[PDB]
DNA sequence: GTCCCTGTTCGGGCGCCG
DNA sequence: TGGTCGGCGCCCGAACAGGGACTG
């Protein structure tokens, strides 16, 4: 019936061919109660192996609901195929239009890229593959396609609340709003019950930057002074306005690490001068969106998290850190996935873009278990790295 | 028959021709036999005569089945399938028997001539084409091509094991409740049912078969325990793998050590204790297969205990999903693990070893982890979940590491169980400088020309020493000093250093290490008490820092 | 930039199964 | 006597990529 959009991709690439992971027993159930549904509605179709692309999905679990949601890990597709005012509202609330891209169907010549496979426990069956016939979910042209369906149905509603402001990332809806708690809630009811015509929650205000802070002491010892001067000496990178010549002489010789060391005036000034220089926002940063987010986490212990946002080196765009529950059953994968999806929350909202991470994690920990806690519709690209103790100090608290 | 199921259609890759390879000689019992075969598949419609008009050619030759009566018509089509489009495999991995659950009446049969049952793209067949001789002069060669799926052809297995799926679906669909696990054209099917009314839905199955052209011949249709399946015997309420038998030869290559490393990875699966790192040592290095390789006291040792291992009878039991799934894991040296899966006590599931090295440097506490993440993947394939741990390190020790270690690491729901060698720390570095130890501020530098390094340091009491070094690296002579201070220290030691690259070896706290020069280190970490390790940035004139780094670097730089 | 060190990935042999 | 295909497992080495230290 609608009218298909070709859609190709980049030159010289070709489509995704990556494996499938293991998935357990309740995801398996899952996966194919929704294929055959989905199936049955012509919104996929069996495939056989000479289609040689291949997508992992799997599926998640949302807290209090029997409904299980398939997500399709299409970022490897995804790299082959700003409302300013969002980041200052009250409340943000993201709600899942990822149904809505079923009605419209997707470009024959496009569809076998689309391509995964259901799993079997105990290789019982060899993999079950499908494709999409519409838009899937998750996918980067499903929102570019149904962009001008979109700003159809929101069009009353965006009218009738100008100060209202609607922004649109993958298959979630961020919806923010200056109305206070309840009047928010039921504009927002107005706005599902808009969605069901045609078918078929954040504080922004209160997103605080964790600056670098210097510690404040009465008796200082060698020690002390030479951790202040390393932390210092890299802080410098990012603000050049750091020095360090007044803390250095006073290191003068081969002392012992716990000899107490008198502050000279020169010294104590220059280190209050240095807080101040670091309570100063960093010059020169311009955000690019021709680049990559680099997001960088550290593990700072006892449930803390902090983590830096850059597209260049020492242009920090956001700094910030991540606490949580500080009890003996903690869970790092779980502590640091909930992590990530908060960090790549704040990247959509603040920028429109996910972020590519820099994970503080054995490869092999993170792919066990992280599908276990994720709840977000769409995945942002990591790599795992060996972090040196060193960057883990400089953005330590006291 | 031939399956009225539809071909999947196949091309070959871009600007790429059929294969035009001459047949090489073969054995006048294999050209019996080949003529045999082919004779009944032209009757049958499965292969065609070609005349001139078909310019391709493949070598084909024939081996002895499982049965060892029967041959195997094989072609060589290590030309064709490199012209061959690329297919995705949907064979995900291999079935294992303690993923079985117990069902009251088991069937295990087996399809006959099943590749040459599935059809062939039409369009594709003229590139299987392939030349039998016989008796000269008195009947040429005759030439034929597929009409079927060939033996030998890279796309086969992934088509017919799609094809053997679609000719299940509806069976499936009908009898959800009766387990069928098909892995090529071998069937095992399990039900609920008394072996009267399971015996009727076997026929069922056969006459199902049947109809998309799948034979189930009553030789391989075995109707009585032990069932023989997948290289393993399943008996009413336990299974065992079929009999192992290790090479025993007095001189060994590197052929042998490859058999019989892998057939001791095959008996790990149920035989606990196995251990493969003194045996895969010896490969280091090799070239060839033929080379032969002499043992090491310690690989003569551990092929010694591994064989006393094979001789004791054991076997598993199925999978019971009302009960809990339990892991339990024993330690062995040099990096290796071992592990048993099971229910109840003493009534192994399967069992495993883990003996992966990661990292140059590492501890007992990041391989116990690395062991657990593998157990988990590998149990959530089997089982479809995770299960609980019981591993050999106290809930203390696990406390200690990953409250410092600065990465994310988590291990499931587990207990502790004393079963030595405990897994534990053998060294902790001080969160804060030590009052009455001695301050030594280490350093290390090295020539990039002419390989000439220097390491030494300087102490607040008045100490200092450099030891000149050959052949080293910038990073060497960093590490060299670390190992010098910690020689002619006391028991408690305080060490500035200027290297990063040093202090995040140490800070990882490893045990084992793959250069000697680390493992002095870790032998002198373990004898001292107290140890505090701190950094400072280099070249920024911060002593005394500044006075060991004009010693080492005096006569090989600047 | 180069040199060093450490990480992952791919392909080679063998094992096992059809 | 070999000599074919695909899956998974194991361990090995080759060929990468990423980051710190270095020359003048
Ligand atoms: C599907 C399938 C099968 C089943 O293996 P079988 O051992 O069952 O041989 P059959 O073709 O089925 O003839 P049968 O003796 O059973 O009447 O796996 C494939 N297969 C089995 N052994 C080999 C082998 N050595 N090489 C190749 F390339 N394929 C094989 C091809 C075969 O058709
Ligand atoms: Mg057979
Ligand atoms: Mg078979
Ligand atoms: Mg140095």
């Amino acid at each position: 019936p609608i009218e298909t959009v070709p859609v190709k991709l980049k030159p010289g690439m070709d489509g995704p061919k990556v494996k499938q992971w293991p998935l357990t027993e309740e995801k398996i159930k899952a996966l194919v109660e929704i294929c055959t549904e989905m199936e049955k509605e012509g919104k996929i179709s069996k495939i056989g192996p000479e289609n040689p692309y291949n997508t992992p999905v799997f599926a998640i679990k949302k807290k209090d609901s029997t409904k299980w949601r398939k997500l399709v890990d299409f970022r490897e597709l995804n790299k082959r195929t700003h409302p300013a005012g969002l980041k200052k509202k009250k409340s943000v609330t993201v709600l899942d239009v990822g149904d809505a891209y079923f009605s419209v169907p997707l470009d024959e010549d496009f569809r076998k890229y689309t391509a995964f496979t259901i799993p079997s426990i105990n290789n019982e069956t060899p993999g079950i593959r499908y494709q999409y016939n519409v838009l899937p979910q998750g996918w980067k042209g499903s929102p570019a396609i149904f962009q001008s369906s979109m700003t159809k149905i929101l069009e009353p509603f965006r009218k009738q609340n100008p100060d209202i402001v609607i922004y649109q990332y993958m298959d979630d809806l961020y919806v923010g709003s200056d109305l206070e708690i309840g009047q928010h809630r039921t504009k927002i009811e107005e706005l599902r019950q808009h969605l069901l015509r045609w078918g078929l929650e954040l504080h922004p205000d209160k997103w605080t930057v964790q600056p670098i802070v210097l510690p404040e002491k009465d008796s200082w010892t060698v020690n002390d002074i030479q951790k202040l001067v390393g932390k210092l000496n890299w802080a410098s990178q990012i603000y050049p306005g750091i020095k360090v010549r007044q803390l250095s002489k006073l290191l003068r010789g081969t002392k012992a690490l716990t000899e107490v060391i008198p502050l000279t005036e020169e010294a104590e000034l220059e280190l209050a001068e240095n807080r101040e220089i670091l309570k100063e926002p960093v010059h020169g940063v311009y955000y690019d969106p021709s680049k990559d987010l680099i997001a960088e986490i550290q593990k700072q212990g006892q449930g803390q998290w902090t983590y830096q946002i850059y597209q260049e080196p020492f242009k920090n765009l956001k700094t910030g850190k991540y606490a949580r529950m500080r009890g003996a059953h903690t869970n790092d994968v779980k502590q640091l996935t909930e992590a990530v999806q908060k960090i790549t929350t704040e990247s959509i909202v603040i920028w429109g873009k996910t972020p590519k991470f820099k994970l503080p994690i054995q490869k092999e920990t993170w792919e066990t278990w992280w599908t276990e806690y994720w709840q977000a519709t769409w995945i942002p690209e990591w790599e795992f790295v060996n972090t040196p103790p060193l960057v883990k100090l400089w953005y330590q608290l006291e | 028959p031939i399956s009225p199921i539809e071909t999947v259609p196949v091309k070959l890759k871009p600007g790429m021709d059929g294969p035009k390879v001459k047949q090489w000689p073969l054995t006048e019992e294999k050209i019996k036999a080949l003529v045999e075969i082919c004779t009944e598949m032209e009757k049958e419609g499965k292969i065609s005569k070609i005349g001139p008009e078909n310019p391709y050619n493949t070598p084909v030759f024939a081996i002895k089945k499982k049965d060892s009566t029967k041959w195997r018509k094989l072609v060589d089509f290590r030309e064709l399938n490199k012209r061959t489009q690329d297919f995705w495999e949907v064979q995900l991995g291999i079935p294992h028997p303690a993923g079985l659950k117990k069902k009251k009446s088991v069937t295990v049969l087996d399809v006959g001539d099943a590749y040459f049952s599935v059809p062939l793209d039409e369009d594709f067949r003229k590139y299987t084409a392939f030349t039998i001789p016989s008796i000269n002069n008195e009947t040429p060669g005759i030439r034929y091509q597929y009409n079927v799926l060939p033996q030998g052809w890279k796309g086969s297995p992934a088509i017919f094991q799609s094809s053997m799926t679609k000719i299940l679906e509806p069976f499936r669909k009908q009898n959800p409740d009766i387990v069928i696990y098909q892995y090529m054209d071998d069937l095992y099917v399990g039900s609920d049912l008394e072996i009267g009314q399971h015996r009727t839905k076997i026929e069922e199955l056969r006459q199902h078969l049947l109809r998309w052209g799948l034979t189930t011949p009553d030789k391989k249709h075995q109707k009585e325990p032990p069932f023989l399946w997948m290289g393993y015997e399943l008996h009413p309420d336990k299974w065992t793998v079929q009999p192992i038998v290790l090479p025993e030869k007095d001189s060994w290559t590197v052929n042998d050590i490859c058999k019989l490393v892998g057939k001791l990875n095959w008996a790990s699966q149920i035989y606990p204790g196995i251990k493969v790192r003194q045996l895969s040592k010896l490969l280091r290095g090799t070239k060839a297969l033929t080379e032969v390789i002499p043992l090491t006291e310690e690989a003569e040792l551990e092929l010694a205990e591994n064989r006393e291992i094979l001789k004791e009878p054991v076997h598993g039991v199925y999978y019971d999903p009302s009960k809990d799934l339990i892991a339990e894991i024993q330690k062995q040296g040099q990096g290796q693990w071992t592990y048993q899966i099971y229910q109840e006590p003493f009534k192994n599931l399967k069992t495993g070893k883990y003996a992966r090295m990661r990292g140059a440097h590492t501890n007992d506490v990041k391989q116990l982890t690395e062991a657990v993440q593998k157990i988990t993947t590998e149990s959530i394939v089997i089982w479809g979940k995770t299960p609980k741990f019981k591993l050999p390190i106290q809930k203390e020790t696990w406390e200690t590491w990953w409250t410092e270690y600065w990465q994310a690491t988590w291990i499931p729901e587990w207990e502790f169980v004393n079963t030595p060698p405990l897994v534990k720390l053998w060294y902790q570095l001080e969160k804060e400088p030590i009052v009455g130890a001695e301050t030594f501020y280490v350093d290390g530098a090295a020539n990039r020309e002419t390989k000439l390094g220097k390491a030494g340091y300087v102490t607040n009491r008045g100490r200092q020493k450099v030891v000149t070094l050959t052949d080293t690296t910038n990073q060497k002579t960093e590490l060299q000093a670390i190992y010098l201070a910690l020689q002619d220290s006391g028991l408690e030691v305080n060490i500035v250093t200027d290297s990063q690259y040093a202090l995040g070896i140490i800070q990882a706290q490893p045990d084992q290490s793959e250069s000697e020069l680390v493992n002095q280190i870790i032998e002198q970490l373990i004898k001292k008490e107290k140890v505090y390790l701190a950094w400072v940035p280099a070249h920024k004139g911060i002593g005394g820092n500044e006075q060991v780094d004009k010693l080492v670097s005096a006569g090989i730089r600047k």
